[PDB]
């Protein structure tokens, strides 16, 4: 137990694709999306 | 004050003060005036008859 | 005894955000260290309608700062099915100046927020929680992103979250800076894909929200503290505060004061026992105060005379004609321009509004103008009554509470620093003859 | 004090639907997992994240841009220019390789913002809304940027770096240009929300799972 | 019946569950003020000018927005509503261009009918006015942009009824602008429409131009024979 140091250090090598690469990563994870019945509202 | 013969003015520039709004001729009490215009060559507003029938003029 | 009398002073065994200030590991194993995602299986088991129950007794109100009751808000969401699918949107624009506790949620328990998430959308029925997190805040919006997917690895959020049979998703969305974002409907028009212009109610998003289907907007904060309160007892939660002012609140100390910083704390607590027991007091001593914005930017401010005895809950602000709001405590002292300050702030509104309602799109550009004019005294005496009569006309009158957030400061200053005003004006006047 | 960009479009050499624009394979593998987010039928939800996905391939907004992200997601042009016009994260202007904002709010205007501002101003040489002439730093003001417990702060880039000073700040461009990356946060021996010195709450250690859990569950 | 009852200044009127304040109102011949709702566009709710008081609510509704509840009496001329329509058209004019002798809406502009019936007489704006620059959608719509009141309404017609997605807004705040962001021109066989439906001299017709004022005109009820639309 020590409150001496700082451990949210990660955020230090982030690149400019980080959120998009960790989205594309949890993008297999994710349930079957629900669908409006059209391709558009434009449609 | 007085009122007398009528007269179209201009800006300092030499042009035309007239923007043909047809205030002056909605106001008219003796429809003494009648006024047509069109977009002029560079595009101003500006009157292409303005008349004014001074034995109808009540001053 | 039952019926405290005093707040302000509650040890770290019933501080919610344990690990506010980060020297814990934010990472899946140091939050189940912390007790996070403890016994989440078993209050999903519970049902909608105990944790909706347990939202209620623990006198929670939304701590995005208009302080609606959580539980009949949740609620409104209880309905049966109508082949639309049901959502949960997290709000977390943090756009408030003066408020920065969303971000340290965010970056720093974040586990805490996606059990919060799953846990009001099993409440509400949501299939799935879309969070809106601020674009400035690229670090944290990463920071929960690997968050969630350290739960999807672990089972805990996805298909068959936990082990109840409930399957639930949790996306992150980006903004890109536009405060208003951060209004509920502006919000869920962002989402869509469109400009952040709020829309008009009703109809509220309970029964038309993002994608035109039933969702519930709610504050990072208030999402966060919802395992808690279900685990802890909810019962347990009522007992900080005054009665309808329940619970801890985090607060935002900044401006003028020796630390600025950001706390937790009972709700409760009197403003000047908060300065000076964790902020360190004003700068120059507590004789130096000369005024405080309580609850961020949108609230009006109040003088040294009311700052003496006012608490610092929903109600007690609400009598003193300035509200609680986000708990973003802007402290200036007697070496401030106030109206320069106060300036600022209608610049911030004016260079925020969306310009889709005529009220705010004009009148805050109006006030904008003439609050630049006051600070160098180019104006008369009777515009202030005038700049107060354009207040009114903008107050009330628009589609969303930007507007009332931008006439609320001017408001406050008119009331409370007139004769600085005058005195401006007067200097201005004999100075250029 | 006003907007001073401009909200139409004027075709230019540098900008016009000519301009050659189009996502890596990488980018469009991204595109395809951001689309994939939300319901089948809502495309148009996706502008918001594709677009800053483009700004961030290409350092800018051009309207080339613009026109492939709305043919990619098949809206009309005009809904793209509307949410590149109306949020002000997006760049319809090239800008330098570090975009600096500076926060000039009333909590950051209290703690001396000035006095960075006029800092970088001196350092670099460049006003308010000025690029140097090589192309490496843009200078703007914002609004408030969600960090004012830390004030003054700045932001270089998906970057924050906060309790600044004049010699801070100065340390922080000069280490910028040389090559070198500066790690972000407070400057303060601080590197966090917490008071400036004390750390008056969370000094005992967190209580382990299940402490307060009532009964029956 | 499904109609329930909604009072009217203090009258019973009978109406269909969904219809709104406004609706409501001129089932007694009462129009309210408005600029940006049509009745055959969709609802906007922007301009704000359709302001008005329910009895025993503190807040002003939007009438083109709000639908009547059972039991609610609007009053329609009462002090809350006279001053929000005062306010707002306050708010209308505070960056409005002095154009009236030059605007080709002169006598029949919204603008001026309503101040003259619902707006104060006098100013208190004492600041400089906005400038906006013009855009060219074309040789049929002339475009004079700072007369523009940003109520929408050109942009729900071509993007509803005349399937054109071309119009919209840019920017946000007092700087938002209604156009096209690119030199395009709007083309439409509907594209004059937008015309008439601008309650302001910021789209006009271009051929029409100049050339008279609303009330001189003589106005006869004919058909048209160039289709068979008649
Ligand atoms: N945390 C931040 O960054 C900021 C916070 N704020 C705060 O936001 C407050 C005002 O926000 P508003 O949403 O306009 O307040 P509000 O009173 O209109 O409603 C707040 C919440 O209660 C719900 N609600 C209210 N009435 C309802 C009803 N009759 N039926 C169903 N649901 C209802 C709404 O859906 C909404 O979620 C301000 O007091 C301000 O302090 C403002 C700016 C920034
Ligand atoms: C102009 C404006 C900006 C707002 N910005 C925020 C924000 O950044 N974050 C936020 O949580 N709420 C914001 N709100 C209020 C939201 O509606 C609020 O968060 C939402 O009602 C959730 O409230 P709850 O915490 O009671 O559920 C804003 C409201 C207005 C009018
Ligand atoms: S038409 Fe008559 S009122 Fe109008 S500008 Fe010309 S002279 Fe004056
Ligand atoms: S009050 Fe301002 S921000 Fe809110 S909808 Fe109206 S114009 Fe937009
Ligand atoms: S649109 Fe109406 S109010 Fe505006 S200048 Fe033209 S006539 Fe006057
Ligand atoms: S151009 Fe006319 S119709 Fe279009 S938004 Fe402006 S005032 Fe409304
Ligand atoms: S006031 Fe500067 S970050 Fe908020
Ligand atoms: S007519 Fe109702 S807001 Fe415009
Ligand atoms: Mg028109």
């Amino acid at each position: 137990f020590d409150n001496s140091t700082y451990r949210n250090l990660q955020h230090h090598e982030y690149s400019t694709y980080t959120f998009l690469d960790l989205n594309v990563e949890l993008s297999k994870f994710r349930m079957p999306q629900p669908s409006s019945g059209r391709q558009s509202p434009r449609h | 004050r007085f009122r007398g013969e009528h007269a179209l003015r201009r800006y300092p520039s030499g042009e035309e003060r007239c923007i043909a709004c047809k205030l002056c001729e909605a106001v008219c009490p003796a429809q003494a005036i009648t006024i047509e215009a069109e977009p002029r060559a560079d595009g101003s507003r500006r009157t292409t008859r303005y008349d004014i029938d001074m034995t109808k003029c009540i001053y | 005894a039952p019926k405290k009398t005093s707040f302000g002073s509650l040890k770290d065994e019933d501080r919610i955000f344990t690990n506010l200030y980060g020297r814990h590991d934010w990472r899946l194993k140091g939050a189940q260290s912390r007790g996070d995602w403890y016994k989440t299986k078993e209050i999903l088991l519970k049902g909608p309608d105990w944790i909706l129950g347990e939202v209620k007794t623990s006198g929670l109100r939304g701590r995005g700062g208009a302080g609606f009751p959580t539980g009949l808000k949740w609620s409104f969401m209880n309905k049966p099915s109508d082949g639309r699918p049901k959502y949960l949107v997290v709000n977390a624009d943090e756009g408030e100046p003066g408020t920065c506790k969303d971000r340290e949620i965010i970056r720093h328990d974040p586990h805490k927020l996606v059990e919060g998430c799953l846990v009001g959308g099993r409440a509400m029925g949501a299939r799935a929680a879309y969070i809106y997190i601020r674009g400035e805040f690229y670090n944290e919006a990463s920071n929960l992103q690997v968050a969630i997917r350290e739960a999807y690895e672990a089972g805990l959020i996805g298909k068959n979250a936990c082990g109840s049979g409930y399957d639930f998703d949790v996306f992150v969305v980006r903004g890109a800076g536009a405060y208003i974002c951060g209004e509920e409907t502006a919000l869920i028009e962002s989402i869509e894909g469109k400009q952040g212009k709020p829309r008009l109610k009703p109809p509220f998003p309970a029964d038309v929200g993002v994608f035109g289907c039933p969702t519930t907007v709610a504050n990072v904060e208030t999402v966060a503290v919802s395992p808690t309160i279900c685990r802890r007892g909810g019962a347990w939660f009522a007992s900080f505060g005054r009665e309808r002012n329940s619970g801890t609140k985090l607060f935002n100390i900044s401006g003028h004061v020796n630390h600025p910083c950001t706390v937790e704390e009972e709700m409760s607590v009197p403003l000047k026992e908060l300065i000076e027991k964790h902020a360190g007091g004003v700068i120059g001593g507590w004789d130096n105060l000369l005024a405080v914005i309580p609850g961020g930017s949108s609230t009006p401010l109040i003088p040294k005379s009311v700052c003496e005895t006012v608490l610092m809950d929903f109600d007690a602000l609400v009598q003193a004609q300035t509200g609680l709001g986000t708990a973003a405590v802007i402290v200036m002292d007697r070496s401030t321009d106030i109206v320069k300050a106060i300036a600022r702030l209608i610049e911030f509104y004016k260079h925020e509004s969306c310009g889709q309602c005529t009220p705010c799109r004009e009148g805050v550009d109006w006030m904008n103008k003439v609050m630049a004019r006051f600070v160098k005294g180019d104006a008369r005496p009777a515009e202030i009554d005038s700049l107060w009569e354009i207040s009114k006309q903008i107050e009330g009158h628009t589609i969303c509470a930007l507007g009332d957030g931008a006439a609320w400061p001017v408001q406050g200053l008119i009331r409370h620093f007139r004769p600085e005003l005058e005195e401006r004006m007067q200097q201005f006047a004999l100075q250029h003859q | 004090g006003a907007g001073g960009a401009l909200f139409v479009h004027r075709d230019t050499p540098e900008n016009n639907p000519d301009t050659p624009f189009d996502f890596t394979p990488e980018n469009y593998k991204r595109i395809e997992a951001i689309v994939k987010n939300y319901p089948e039928g809502h495309k148009a939800a996706a502008v918001l994240p594709v677009l800053d996905l483009a700004q961030r391939q290409n350092g800018w907004l051009p309207i080339s841009a613009m026109n492939k992200v709305a043919e990619i997601l098949q809206v009309p042009p005009m809904r793209v220019y509307e949410v590149a016009t109306f949020y002000t994260m997006y760049n319809r202007k090239p800008v330098g390789k570090y975009h600096i904002q500076v926060c000039t709010t009333t909590p950051c205007m209290l703690r001396n913002s000035d006095s960075i501002l006029e800092a970088i101003q001196k350092k670099l040489g460049i006003k308010v809304g000025e690029t140097t002439p090589d192309k490496l730093f843009t200078l703007i003001e914002v609004e408030c940027l969600g960090a004012c417990v830390n004030a003054p702060m700045v932001q270089i880039n998906d970057n924050y770096y906060e309790d600044l000073t004049p010699k801070d700040i100065e340390e922080i461009i000069d280490e910028l240009k040389a090559g070198k990356i500066p790690k972000p946060g407070p400057r303060s021996g601080r590197f966090s929300c917490e008071p400036a010195g004390g750390l008056t709450s969370l000094t005992e250690p967190p209580k382990g799972p299940g402490f307060g859990v009532q009964a029956g569950l | 019946s499904n109609l329930i009852e909604v009072f009217v200044d203090g009258q019973s009127v009978m109406v269909e569950p969904g219809t709104t304040v406004l609706q409501a109102c001129e089932k007694v011949g009462m129009q309210i003020p408005r600029f940006c709702y049509h009745e055959r566009l969709s609802v906007a709710g922007n301009c704000r000018m359709c302001l008005v008081e329910i009895e025993k609510a503190p807040k002003v509704v939007a009438a083109c927005a709000m639908p009547v509840m059972k039991g609610w009496n609007i009053l329609t001329n009462s002090e809350k509503s006279k001053k929000a329509r005062e306010g707002v058209m306050e708010f209308l004019l505070a960056n409005h261009p002095l154009d009236c002798p030059i605007c080709d809406q002169g006598g029949e502009c919204d603008l001026q009918d309503q101040s003259m019936m619902f707006g104060s007489d006098r100013s208190r704006f004492l600041e400089g006015k906005r400038a906006v620059e013009d855009k060219n959608i074309g040789p049929l719509v002339k475009t004079i942009m700072t007369r523009c009141i940003q109520c929408t309404r050109c942009i729900r017609f071509a993007s509803e009824i005349a399937g054109v997605d071309d119009l919209g807004t840019t920017g946000r705040g007092n700087d938002m602008q209604v156009g096209t962001y690119i030199e395009k021109m709007f083309m439409s066989e509907l594209s004059g429409n937008i015309i008439d439906i601008c309650p302001v001299g910021a789209l006009t017709s271009k051929p029409y131009a100049f050339t008279a004022r609303p009330w001189e005109t003589r106005k006869t009820e004919s058909i048209d024979v160039m289709d068979a639309v008649g």
